[PDB]
């Protein structure tokens, strides 16, 4: 008890004045806030969120959600908690009907062979998981045996039902093989036929299709309007350059997504210097789509922020006829090469463009 | 004993912030502490080296390369001058290259890089700074007196007697607050004279100057004086020069740092202009110029 | 990286070093011997209970009142010993303080702030003249006393260590977790 009770007193004639605040850098505390991570997992954490039930009330969601280990203790503790209850009962009405003090030959036993608690619960393991192992009968002595056999019944194939539904939809999911669709690390920049485009490359790993492969794309942003307005993500979205105009692609071998860049399109006024570390862009990429070996559609995520952008570089070429089939080699699938590139914004290319057609 | 664990756990732990947060008051008076300098190394006989006290002041500053950090900017460049003995050089440089630097340097102060800084022919770069510090009277800027006794803010070292201290304070200046003085020699000064005057501050600076029986007194213009104390401080340096006969005033007061004996000039880091003279100064025109 | 600094024995050295060793040597004597007779009253009382229930108790009695009387005894001399040693630290370290800034550059005190000097001088000197003697006495204090505590129970009940360790080391996390915030 150094200062308990005798730091009431203040001198208030204290010495104290400025000093050094010796403050950490904010550039190494600051860290660039990610969208959504390189593979999925959206780092958008809620606040504030009014709960009124909605995540409880819907528990088939949330069981298929769960990861295995809990859904098997929820599995294991369902059952065995249905097999304690029904027990108790079993047991309390053998010891309600006075069965297993007696020994009497002349007496009939609601439930022949109890004996003990041990008895009780097998013989509620025996009727719930329908073994029967013959011992542990219900004769006709007492009613209530049967209305509760009805109920045990009932409901163990209720909860089996119950449980064979959620496993059924488990066993259908289909996040993993999300998890073998291929986003290029790096996206990169480069004059397509005259045009500055932002391509990308993905692939896909397994050997069973992807039925309608649909491709969007954002550029999240924080754009201001000359109202006033200011929006802390704007997601703004991004022409595919599509044959057809279409977000539809058919990937069997990797292939390239590119965006070429237009009057409308967002990244018009992208500078190869405004493209640094701490610069606010983020492409954000979506690859759905409807699994053939399920019928379950499936997203595949990913993002890429300033310094994930390459100016001015091309990817390797991936596909080889070097046999009768067609042999594509991942490991320069990331790989890119430099090339020759106008290094300024997209919109001194058309006015330059311009000039030179009207000169 | 299992009973009284329980607020003994508890007073182990608080007692042990408590010292850590108190132990940081040590840690920070250890660290002020750890700034060691200004070492009184005379690499000389301090009393055979030099004589018994220097008097003349034929000091002639010979290539002295004036530092403080040593890191990027040098102000001195081989000053090769030399002030006859009584000849008051009061000479003001570019107010933005060597104005003050140089006469806080002349105390040795400051990093001598090379040359010798040399005393009446002495190398007064080896003198003990307790003595060599003490003959030599100077006057600053912006004037401070230290509160306590008229005879202790004066001179406590010397503790002079009221027939030299308190004659020459009173003929120097202050006759007036002389008589007024309740006590007179030995008065309290009031925490530092808060309401006696400020251009009596600078003229007790002169006194306290007399009093240490220094043959030299380096000057300087005041930061803020009435045309009547200007007048007066012009009074007090020809009392000076005509009790002493030594002095070097760098006056950044450019209209009035005029009357003296010779003028240097130490622009962008070089002595671009001296004469010994004062009208060969004002003969010139570029050096007319930044004397106007 | 900076956040541990706790000195346990960086600064608190400098503390002690400046008291002296002939000083050091009889606070940290007169503490252990002073806590020593209170672990030993406590047993002889438990003792002489003891013997008084399955009833030489003149003597029982003739030793637990010399017990409390160095006991006593040993109270007082620690207390002067700590105040004593104390005083004489603050006055070796202000001394040297004012020795030191006298023979300084006119640089340091053109570049460091007047602020900066004039708080760790006299605010600094304050708490280390007036708030560590009775928070160091309170410190030693609590800490012998816990220790002393815990040897007594281990003593009695030798089962104690066994589970001791486990629950000293939820203590020693507390400690941690509580000195990193409260700072
Ligand atoms: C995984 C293992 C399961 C198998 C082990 C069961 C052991 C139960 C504990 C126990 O001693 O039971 C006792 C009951 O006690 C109760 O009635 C306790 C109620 C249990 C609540 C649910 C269990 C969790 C047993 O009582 P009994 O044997 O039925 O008494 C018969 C007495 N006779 C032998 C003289 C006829
Ligand atoms: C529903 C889930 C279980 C709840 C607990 C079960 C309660 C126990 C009921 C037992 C039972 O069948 O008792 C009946 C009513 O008791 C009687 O008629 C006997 C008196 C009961 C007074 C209350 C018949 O018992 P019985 O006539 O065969 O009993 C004579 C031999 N003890």
């Amino acid at each position: 008890m150094l200062s308990r009770k005798g730091i009431i007193p203040e001198e208030y004639v204290l010495t104290r004045l400025a000093e050094d605040p010796t403050e950490p850098r904010y550039r190494t505390r600051e860290r660039r806030a990610r969208f959504v991570s390189k593979k999925g997992n959206c780092n958008v954490a809620h606040k504030n969120i009014r709960e009124q039930g909605r995540f409880l009330q819907d528990v088939f969601t949330t069981l298929v959600d769960l990861k295995w280990p809990h859904t098997l203790l929820i599995f294991t503790m369902s059952f065995l908690c249905s097999w304690l209850l029904f027990a108790m009962v079993w047991w309390l009405i053998a010891f309600a009907h006075g069965d297993l003090a007696p020994g009497e030959g002349t007496n009939v036993p609601c439930v022949t062979s109890i004996h003990s608690f041990s008895s009780a619960f097998l013989f509620s393991i025996e009727v719930q998981v329908t073994i029967g192992f013959g011992g542990r009968m219900v004769t006709e002595e007492c009613p209530l045996a049967i209305l509760i056999l009805i109920v045990q019944n009932i409901v163990g194939l209720m909860i089996n039902a119950i449980m064979l539904g959620c496993i059924f939809m488990k066993t259908a999911q289909a996040h993993r093989r999300a998890e073998t669709l291929i986003f290029s690390k790096h996206a990169v920049i480069t004059l397509r036929h005259g045009r500055l485009c932002f391509m990308l490359r993905v692939g896909d790993l397994r050997k069973s299709m992807i039925i309608s492969a649909t491709i969007h794309m954002q550029v999240v942003r924080k754009t201001t309007s000359p109202e006033g307005e200011v929006v802390p993500l704007h997601q703004v979205d991004i022409p595919m350059e599509n044959g057809v105009g279409g977000n539809s692609i058919f990937l069997v071998a990797p292939l390239i997504i590119y965006h070429v860049i237009d009057s409308n399109s967002p990244l018009y006024d992208l500078a190869p210097s405004d493209l640094h570390h701490h610069q606010d862009l983020e492409i954000i990429v979506i690859l759905e789509g409807v699994v053939e070996t399920t019928g379950i559609t499936t997203q595949a995520r990913t993002s890429y922020l300033a310094d994930e952008i390459l100016w001015g570089q091309r990817f390797v070429p991936i596909v080889a006829e070097e046999d009768g089939r067609y042999s594509v080699d991942y490991s320069k699938f990331g790989n890119t090469v430099k090339v020759p590139t106008p290094l300024c914004t997209a919109r001194q290319l058309d006015e330059d463009r311009s000039l030179l057609d009207a000169l | 004993y299992a009973l009284m664990v329980s607020n003994y756990l508890n007073w182990m732990v608080r007692n042990l912030a408590d010292m850590e947060i108190q132990l940081g008051a040590v840690k920070r008076i250890h660290a002020l502490l750890k700034t060691e300098a200004e070492s009184y190394e005379g690499l000389l006989a301090p009393s055979l080296i030099p004589k018994n006290w220097p008097d003349q002041g034929k000091i002639q500053i010979q290539n002295l390369s004036v530092r403080y950090d040593s890191s990027l900017k040098p102000v001195l460049k081989h000053v090769n001058t030399l002030i006859s003995p009584g000849q008051k050089i009061g000479i003001c440089g570019r107010t933005g290259s060597g104005k003050s630097s140089f006469s806080l340097a002349f105390f040795r102060m400051v990093d001598m890089f090379e040359g010798r800084i040399i005393i009446d022919g002495i190398d007064i770069a080896k003198l003990p700074l307790h003595t060599l510090r003490s003959r030599l009277s100077i006057i600053l800027q912006d004037p401070v007196l230290f509160s306590g006794t008229i005879r202790f803010n004066l001179d406590p070292e010397k503790k002079c007697s009221d027939s030299t201290l308190w004659e020459a304070l009173e003929i120097a200046q202050l006759k007036l607050v002389v008589k007024a003085l309740p006590g007179g020699l030995d008065a309290i000064i009031t925490e530092g004279g808060e309401n006696f005057s400020q251009g009596q501050r600078q003229l007790f600076c002169l006194a306290r100057a007399f009093v240490r029986k220094t043959s030299i007194f380096i000057m300087d213009e005041a930061t803020a004086s009435i045309d009547m104390a200007t007048e007066n401080i012009l009074q007090k340096v020809v009392m000076t020069a005509f009790a002493d006969r030594t002095v070097v005033t760098i006056a950044h007061r450019v209209h009035t740092i005029l009357s003296a004996d010779l003028v240097m000039v130490l622009k962008r880091g070089a002595i671009l202009e001296f004469d010994k003279p004062e009208t060969l100064l004002s003969q010139k025109d570029s050096v007319f110029a930044s004397f106007v | 990286l900076h956040q541990r600094a706790k000195i346990p024995w960086r600064a608190c050295t400098k503390y002690l070093s400046s008291a002296g060793i002939l000083l050091l040597s009889l606070l940290v004597f007169s503490q252990l011997l002073k806590h020593m007779v209170l672990v030993a009253i406590d047993y002889w009382l438990a003792k002489w209970t003891d013997s008084a229930l399955v009833l030489d108790q003149s003597v029982y009695a003739m030793v637990f009142t010399l017990l409390c009387s160095l006991g006593i005894v040993l109270c007082l001399v620690t207390s002067v010993t700590v105040e004593w040693t104390g005083l004489k630290v603050a006055k070796r370290l202000h001394r040297s303080l004012l020795n030191r800034i006298i023979l300084a550059p006119m640089r340091f005190f053109e570049t460091t702030p007047l602020g900066s000097i004039l708080n760790r001088f006299s605010s600094d000197c304050n708490t280390i003249d007036q708030h560590i003697p009775s928070t160091l006495e309170c410190l030693s204090r609590s800490t012998l006393l816990c220790v002393s505590a815990l040897t007594v129970i281990s003593y009695v009940t030798p089962v104690f260590l066994v589970a001791l360790l486990p629950l000293a080391v939820v203590c020693y996390f507390i400690q941690k977790y509580f000195r990193v915030a409260s700072r």
